RNA sequence: ACAGAG
DNA sequence: TCCAGCTCCACTTAA
DNA sequence: TTAAGTGGAGCTGGATGCTCTGT
């Protein structure tokens, strides 16, 4: 398609390829993997962390 | 054969010479460029030619050190040398009162003769060499560097210039086939010259033990 | 090298809690086995 | 002890 | 699942 | 004849990747 550009409003050289993909949302999210130490609790054998 | 059994007799006692100049026995010019049908002159095929007694050399006296220090080889004809022909060859050794002598053995050597040479005497002391080593000059191939056996003067220089105790260099065996070409025993140091991938040279030693 | 006697580790190398660690119910039956010796002497 | 992720 | 040491046992030399 | 030093064959004990993320 003819596409145009939003930034500057003047017309893309190329024509870009359009349509409805197929797309599936998989379960690993960074608000259940974002983790910090700085200091904490220690197993009971090795007194580290 | 005939033609393939000379053939051994003629590079074999090629590079005994040369091993022989490389320690710093005389030999002449006309010993290493012994030509195969020049071999055939003063000894010829087989029937007439003999192993056991007419390829031997004594000729060789250690012409730096002193004409007196002077060195056998021998080319026993049993594949398998006992003890009986080491006596043999040693009586004939306390004779002539030589201390070195090389056995050039066929195929190997009896276990029970073999520990002889470690104990018959320190100052009496021969080394085996089995002719198939013989058949191709370990110093002229082209992975070998050269070696060179240095000085007393020139190992006291290396461990000064470096401020090193000889048991900090790296080792080299006696049980290496470079180092019972020369010869060495324990605690000489020799010089290898590896060559570079450039025109260069890189200089390295190694310690007998 | 032959063990007429035998250590018994710190409580800190086998902390109660693991109950007890491996080392602890081995020594008991070392006790345990050394009464049954000593018992059937007698 | 099993499954995942890179 | 693949690989170095250790030990047992036949196999010549040598007295 | 046999004492002994050394070959060849079987037994034994060792090793086999790095982490988080949950039940």
């Amino acid at each position: 398609d003819y596409v145009t550009s939003g930034i500057t409003g003047e017309p893309l050289e190329a024509y870009i390829y359009f349509g409805p993909v197929y797309y599936q949302k998989l379960k690993h999210m960074v608000l259940d993997k974002m983790h910090a130490r700085a200091r904490g609790p220690r197993a009971v054998l090795t007194r580290q962390p | 054969d005939d033609e393939e059994e000379t053939y051994r007799l003629w590079k074999i006692r090629k590079t005994i010479m040369q091993l022989c100049h490389d320690r710093g026995y005389l030999v002449t010019q006309d010993e290493l460029d012994q030509t195969l049908e020049e071999f055939k002159a003063q000894s010829g095929d087989k029937p007439s030619e003999g192993r056991p007694r007419r390829t031997d050399l004594t000729v060789l006296v250690a012409h730096n050190d002193d004409p007196t220090d002077q060195m056998f080889v021998f080319f026993p004809e049993e594949p398998k040398v006992g003890i009986k022909t080491i006596k043999v060859y040693c009586q004939r050794m306390q004779e002539e009162n030589i201390t070195r002598a090389l056995i050039v053995v066929q195929q190997g050597m009896t276990p029970s003769a073999k520990q002889s040479l470690v104990d018959m005497a320190p100052k009496y002391i021969l080394e085996q060499f089995l002719q198939q080593e013989l058949l191709i000059n370990i110093t002229e191939h082209e992975l070998v560097p050269e070696h060179v056996v240095m000085t007393k003067e020139e190992v006291t220089e290396l461990l000064a210039r470096y401020k090193l105790r000889e048991n900090q260099l790296p080792r080299i065996q006696a049980g290496d086939p470079v180092a019972r070409y020369f010869g060495i025993k324990r605690g000489q140091v020799v010089k290898i010259i590896r060559p570079s991938e450039t025109a260069g040279r890189y200089i390295t030693y190694r310690l007998v033990q | 090298l032959i063990l007429t006697r035998l250590l018994v580790p710190p409580l800190c190398i086998r902390p109660s809690v693991v109950n007890e660690d491996d080392l602890t119910m081995k020594l008991t039956e070392i006790i345990f086995l050394n009464d049954v010796i000593k018992k059937h002497r007698i």
